[PDB]
Parts: C-alpha cells; structure tokens; sequence
DNA sequence: GCATGTGTTCTAATTAGAACGCATG
DNA sequence: GCATGTGTTCTAATTAGAACGCATG
C-alpha cells in the first residue's frame, strides 16, 4: 500500500486524463468530495469536449490529440497525482468482427497511455503518492490482454457494472488504486433496476438491460429484439435521459451541442459506468484535500 | 558521455533482440572469441519476458533492436517489434546514478511505413538517421535510432525519399555494421 | 371589475386548456404558487403530450383532439375557473405566404375555442368567478383580427416578449383577465439579454434575437443570416437549452421522447413566452388557493 | 316546447340572415301585409354586427340561416355563413326563463364540403335532415319529427322553392298567428 | 448449449438548410 | 425606406435500424 497522508498534509489532486470522453473522471472526483487542483484531458471528439466544457464550466484543460503530448508537456503540466485512461475498443472488443487487434488501427493508441504514464511516474527516490488506472473491454483477444498486462506490469481486476447499475457492463481495470480487488457493494442511491431509471408513465420490461453500445441495436434486448420499455401500451426504446440514469451520469448530462438521440448514445455507449468509477476512486479521499 | 581512457574500457554487455549480431560484434572486436558464459544475450519470443528477467541477466551496456530483413518472415505486425523494444529498454536502464555509459539503438530494414515511423520517433525521443551504403550505385539502406553520439553526430550522404520509396522493393552488411558500431570502442574494450 | 375573494373562500383552480402545446399554462400556474385542482388539456401532437405528462407527472388530463369534445364533456370535466388557448397560426401568420385565413385550413380551429368557451361559461345568474384568455400572432390579415374580436366580443391587448424575454415575440391576447392592459415590467430572474441565456464559453452577438419560428432559419439573424453565437472563435447557432432559456422555460424542459434539435425547436417555436404568460396570470393568485 | 292555444298565438318575429325570405314567408301568412316594422328584420352582411344590435332590434321568435344557392360566385368562404350564423343566435336567444317559444333553423344549398358539414352538425348540436334538395339543421320539432323521403349520396352527385322548401315552414303555424 | 457484444456497413427515410413571400412601420 | 416573420417546400445529405459476426461461459 501507500503510506497514509495526515488529513492536514493532504493537497488537491492533479489528474492527467487521456481519452477523457465526457469527463467521467472529473465528474466522479468532484461528486466524491475531492478538491481537484488540475485536470488535464486529452480528447479529440468535438462533442465530447463540448460536454466536459459546458458541464464543468472550464475547470478542465483540454489538450487535443494524445499523440502530440511531449515529454516537455508532461513536466510543464505536471506534476500529476493521478493518470486515468480508457483506450478506444473499436479494434479490441469482440463485438466487432473486423477488429484489427492491439497493434493496428485504433488499438495501438493503448501504447500512448503506456508511453505518457512513464513520463508521468515520479523519478526514483521520490515516494510521493501517485496513482494510475487503465480500463478496457473484457471481450478482447487473449494476446491483447496478455500484452497489455506485460506493458503495464500489472494484472487486471474485472468489475461488471451490473452490481451497481441497471446494465451489464463487464470491463477490465489495470491499476494501482487502493483496494481495486475489494468486493463491490452497492450504494443506497444506485438505481439498481431499469424501472428506477425510466421517467413517469413508462414501464420497464426487464430488471436489467444488456450491454449498451454506440449503435441503437443494443437497446433491443436479446435474440427477439424486444423494445425494453412499454409506454401507453406501445413498445418503445430507451430515452437519452434514461440511458444517462443507467450509466450513473447526472440527468441531462449530454444535452449539449444540439445532439440528437444517436449522438448522445454514441457518447454514452463509450463511457464508464459512473458508480464503478466511484468504487475505484473512493479510497483516494484519504490522500487528497476534500472541499 | 565523456570518453573513457583506454586502460579503463571493459567488454560490452550486449542485449540483442529479434536478431543475433554476435557474429558482427565479435568481428568488429567487442566480444571475446571464447566466452565461458558469454557477454551477449539474445531472445526472439519476447512476449513473455518480465523486468525481473532482464535484471536477473545482469546489467547491460548496450541494447540493440532490429526488425527482420525484407522478406516473408513477417509473422507479427510491423509495429510489434518497436513497442516490445521500448518496453524492454526501460527494463534495462540502470539506476539514475549512471555507473557507466549506457547505449541503445534500434534499426529498421525499411519495414515500417510512415505511420509506424512517426510513432517510432515519438517513443524513442529522436527522429531516425538513415544510411545509404550505396557506393556501387543504388545497391544494398536501414534507418537507425540510436543513443550513440557519432551515429547522430557526423552527417553522411543524403538521399531523397522519392528515391527512397522506389528502392524499398529492391530486395523482392560489411559496410553497414562498420559504419555505426565502429565508434563504440572509444568507450569499450577492443579485442583482436 | 370582478370582486375580490377572501383568502379562505378560495378553492383550487380548475382550468380547461385548449391547444395546450407543452403545457405552458400549467407551468406558469404552478410557478406562480397557485393550487391547481384540475387541468384538462386538449392536444393532439404526440411529443407535446409526452412533454406535459413527463414534466408534470400525470397531473394533466389529456383529452385528445378538441373537435371531439362534447357539450356533455364540458359539464362532466367541469366546472372550469379558467379557459385558455392559442390556435394554430400557420394559416394566419404573415410568415406563411400560403395562408388560408381563419375560415379554411387550420385557422378554423379558432372557432372551436369560441364554441367550447360558451359551453364553459357559467349560466346567467351564477356570479362565480370565471376567466378566459386567447392568444394569436399579430401578423394576421386585418379581416381575421376583426372577426376573432367579434366572436370573443373583446379587443386584443398586444404584448411583446421583448420587454421580458431576449427575443422579439409580438402577439395579441383576447381575454378578461385582471389588468391585461397594464404596463408590463421585468422581474429579477428574467433573462433579458441573449448572453444571459447562453451556456458557458459561448459569446452572443446581439442583445435580442428575431422571432423564433419552427424552422431553423429563424435563428440566423437579419438579412445577413448569421449565427447568433460565437464559441471557440467559430460561429454557431443557438442550442436547445439556450432556446429554452430564451422562452423562459426551465432548462431541459424539452429533453423528452428522444427529440433532436429540430423536433425541440418545432415545439418551442410555436410556444408562448413564459414571462408574458406569467404577467397575464399573475393577478389570478388573488382568486384561488396557493400551495 | 308545448303547443299554444289559438286565441293567444301572437305574430312571429323573424331574423333572416343572408336571404330575404319576406316574400317566401308572407306567402304562408305569418306577416301582416304592408309596412309592418316589427315582423321581419333582414341583414345581408353581418361582419360588423354586435350583440347590442340584435338586442336593440327587439326580441325574436325565429332566426333563419341560409347560404347562397348555386351562386355563380360567392365572395365568402363556405364555412363563413355557418360561423356567423352561430355567432348571432347566441345574441338573439332570450333569457334562461322562457317567455315564449324560440325557434331557429339553418339551410344549406349543398354548398358546404363534407368537412364543413361535420363542423356544422357539431355547432348546431344535431345532424341535418334533408328535404327532397337542401339539408337543414333546425330547432323546430316538426321538421325533425315525421315523414321524410330517404335519399342517398348518389342523388347529391347529379344535383351538382315554392312548395318543397315551404313544407319545412308549415309546422311553425301551429305556434303563431295565421294571417289570411 | 446457445445467447451475447465501449462496432462497422449497407441501405432507406428522414431530415437540414435556405429559397420563397410580401404586408407594413 | 428597407427589414421582418408561432411556415411551407424541395432538395441533399445525414441519418436509423438491422443484418453481420463468432469466441466463449
Ligand atoms: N488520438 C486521440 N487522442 C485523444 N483522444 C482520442 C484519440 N482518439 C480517440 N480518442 C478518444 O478517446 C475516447 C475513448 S472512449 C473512452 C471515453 C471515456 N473513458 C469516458 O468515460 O467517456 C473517445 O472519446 C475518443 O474520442
Ligand atoms: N385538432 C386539434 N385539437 C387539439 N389540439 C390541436 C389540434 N390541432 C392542432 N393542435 C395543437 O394546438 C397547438 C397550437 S401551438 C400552441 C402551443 C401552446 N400555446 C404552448 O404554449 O406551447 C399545437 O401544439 C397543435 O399540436
Ligand atoms: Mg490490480
Ligand atoms: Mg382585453
């Protein structure tokens, strides 16, 4: 473990977030009561940046493409107390038949996280606190999960969002955060079943929904593709605000940039389950200021 | 890295990966003709090698990376060789207080494309230096990234990429080894 | 004209709302602090009703198409203390050159309001309180404004949202509400300039915007037809949340039914300006219960 | 509306809109011949008529509405005649307490579209009866009472007032003075 | 034994952008 | 004395929804 820091020696956390998406990391941290000194986000999707900008009112320093971040940039924007990233799984997840593996296409962006993590690691002889975490899909080739573990010198613990959300979401988590293997337990404010996420006058046909992707087809459940909701006797798909509640995001979190149904789902389908990230970041409260 | 007096030059402790260069290092005179163990380790299937492994293999003075020469020996993607090379390089650096000169180099037999080139330079914190070895004509070229000063100090014959693009297919190393391995025994023991 | 009621003799208000739209009437009434006993809404647009039910959690009884409301219905669902409505103006406004007057097309739906208003009026000798109000665009043929005034036996009071909104919106208001002719004055929370309605990191070029219609061309100001907003140095149109703040609606009021930008603008464009309706309904809290 | 003894049947008071039926009405003897001021009021255009007008025009016993029959040109939309008709009737109907029998009727020359028919019936709170021709909505009991020949919509295809039309006025004589 | 998935592509419907319109302060 | 507007229409992209895919508890 890392030495405990007395409550008074704690100082606000300085985070480097790569592939920040819709700023889930920042959202979790401030909903967790942790004072955020600095949040440096690498993201290239204009709609994603739009969300993190508007919902967090400019506390996030955006840093466009991760591949233009230099060793000088890490020392300038540093130091960093936390480095978090989720690499694109367009060419890693088994949901895509034409995936190009870890070393071609979008999968090789993993190594940018590995590269910039070592630039950010404290130099030998400085055991100041330092935490990192990397996330990806469980549905990847065995050679990829093996090689990712070799570069990170670590083995992943899997957490499925289904224990804290209303949705199946099984994801791997490499890292060094305190108590990552700790047993997952729910909260008294986790919307555990789909009915808890719907709005007035809508009925949930299931208690938990299958894994939500970017495409609109993962909203129809199973091999008989039934709409997960009934409203006024008619079958219907989920709503954007309902997808948000499923993921643990605050409602209307993606009501940005004139985005329609398809756009919000593409951003939500790629993100992290908020209550799972809450699980992982929770022991960081004992190492950083709280206001 | 200041130069070392001649009476203080040890034998190299070379880590070689993906390609065995013991025949070349002994030739230029850095390794003993007969070694009870050896001063050069060589591995190919590196997918399962840990940091604890390369540390257990003693300290190292040079780490040499290479891609297989132009042929049908491409069983793994081209980027795989550099990424694994960078992974082991960080395992093989000594403590921050440098006891001795530590050099590294990575060579490419023109197997990496543009996208794989720019990612190689970002990770090695250096953009490559290429060698022609074409004193006869356009005859048999390799890009090298290297810590070695004289590799990236003296500038030799340049060549346009419009001509370097066509010669990539031309395959369908006495001078090359001599060109850049040479200025390493200004730092290590010369055996002959 | 009508005598005041003592505070204890006041009962909750019973309102019949025709062409309810997105339930602006109910919204302003609840935001005024008025106890709403019954709100019977005639509306036939699916996503409009979706908004009303979801945002108001089933307190609104929807009674589909107005032309199927019977004399029996008015006396069953009645009595009513307030009758409000604004008919479709696509065949009355000047913005459509292919208008059909109020005797053909959809303009005839005005007479439905006239005809159902007479049903709702208290019979002669019943001095109980009764209020009505009707809205439409000022940009109508003089012959139409004349005939409407004849049937309602009243002359309209034009109110422009410009004095309380950030948008030009000039409309006529027939009715018998207390103090309609009175000068309108802004309030503290009224967002008067466009820059008060925009999101973080967005710059407004004007202080007021031209009249919002259903089409996305009404948002480009003037003859130059330029994007009323600049963000990140690039020009951009308004956002659905910004359109909402312009009209005085609660932000995210139209994040319903997987509606995109165009859908939400169609609903807001034909709506009432909330602060204008608040100005009109404000003297009603002196005749009905408050909670 | 009960029947009235013959010795107390006062003369009618008619409001006729869009048609001068004075000639057609006097024929069946409801109006005293010659300068009878309070027997029939006629207004051709009504777009500026206020309730205070028809009240000042004395109370009425019958309100008659009709549209232009096979007019070469009508300067007004077809629905306009019904809407303005319903508007004035509410002005002309007396107090809730009934001093006398108050009647009304509207007459269509088959110039209203089917969309205008269904709104006509909704406003006049009854479905029309057809007199073989012309469709009429009416308060009179004895034109929605008895015998009438049943014709179909195929008869309105080919169609596209001395005795037939007046047959829907005779039952009003049982309620007012017969002048002969 | 058999149902599932941080996606792509194809094809079909549906939807954005602006021209259009001219009475009227 | 020019500019504005509770909309429609037509055209051109921009979608939406489902087929596709198969290693693996
Ligand atoms: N070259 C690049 N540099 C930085 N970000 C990139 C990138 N290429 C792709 N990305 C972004 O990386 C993200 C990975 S999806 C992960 C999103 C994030 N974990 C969340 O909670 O929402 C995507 O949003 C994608 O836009
Ligand atoms: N036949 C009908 N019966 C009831 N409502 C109708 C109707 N035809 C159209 N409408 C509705 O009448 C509304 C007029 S737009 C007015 C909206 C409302 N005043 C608001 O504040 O939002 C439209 O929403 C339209 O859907
Ligand atoms: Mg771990
Ligand atoms: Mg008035």
């Amino acid at each position: 473990l890392y030495p405990a820091i007395p409550a008074a020696r704690r100082r606000p956390i300085r985070v480097l977030s790569l592939f920040d998406g819709i700023a889930t990391g920042y959202l979790v941290l401030k909903e967790l009561g942790i004072k955020v000194g600095k949040y440096v986000a690498s993201e290239v999707c204009e709609e994603s940046i739009a969300v993190g900008t508007v919902k967090h009112e400019g506390n996030i320093k955006y840093v466009n493409d991760v591949r233009n971040i230099t060793k000088k940039n890490i020392e300038e924007w540093g130091p960093f107390d936390l480095v978090i990233g989720g690499s694109p799984c367009n060419d890693l997840s088994n949901v895509n038949p034409a995936r190009k593996g870890l070393y071609e296409g979008t999968g090789r962006l993993f190594f940018e996280f590995y590269h910039l993590l070592n630039y950010s690691r404290p130099k030998e002889g400085d055991d100041r606190p330092f935490f990192w975490m990397f996330e990806n899909v469980v549905a990847m080739k065995v050679g990829d999960k093996r090689d990712i573990s070799r570069f990170l010198e670590c083995n992943p613990v899997m957490i499925d969002a289904i224990k804290v959300s209303a949705a199946h979401r099984a994801r791997y988590f490499w890292g060094n955060l305190p108590g990552m293997n700790r047993p997952v337990i729910a909260s008294k404010n986790d919307k555990l079943e789909l009915q808890d996420c719907l709005e007035y006058n809508r009925i949930a046909k299931l208690k938990k929904v299958q894994t939500i992707t970017t495409a609109s087809n993962s909203i129809k459940q199973g091999k008989n593709q039934l709409f997960p909701v009934v409203m006024n006797g008619k079958e219907d798909v989920l709503w954007c605000t309902e997808l948000e509640r499923i993921f643990g995001f605050p409602v209307h979190y993606t009501d940005v940039s004139n985005m329609g149904r398809g756009a919000r789902q593409k951003l939500l389908g790629r993100s992290w389950s908020v209550p799972v990230i809450r699980h992982l970041f929770a022991p960081l409260k004992d190492y950083f200021a709280c206001e | 890295f200041e130069t070392v007096p001649v009476w203080r030059r040890q034998p190299v402790r070379v880590l070689s990966l993906f390609e065995d260069i013991k025949k070349e290092l002994t030739s230029l005179g850095f390794l003993e003709s007969g070694s009870d163990p050896g001063q050069l380790k060589h591995v190919v299937d590196v997918t399962d090698t840990v940091r604890k492994d390369v540390e257990e293999w003693g300290p190292f003075d040079l780490v040499y990376g290479a891609t297989p020469p132009l042929g049908h020996t491409c069983d793994r993607p081209p980027s795989w060789y550099l990424f694994q090379f960078h992974r082991l390089l960080q395992y093989a650096r000594p403590k921050p207080g440098s006891p001795r000169p530590f050099f590294w180099m990575f060579v490419d037999n023109l197997v990496l494309n543009k996208e794989d080139l720019d990612v190689a330079s970002r990770f090695l914190e250096m953009e490559p230096v290429t060698i022609p070895d074409v004193h006869g004509g356009s005859l048999q070229a390799v890009r090298v990234w290297s810590n070695i000063p004289a590799i990236r100090s003296r500038h030799w014959a340049l060549v346009s990429e419009e001509e370097l693009s066509l010669l990539a297919q031309n395959k369908q190393p006495t001078k090359l080894v001599k060109n850049c391995f040479l200025p390493l025994r200004e730092y290590f023991k010369y055996f002959s």
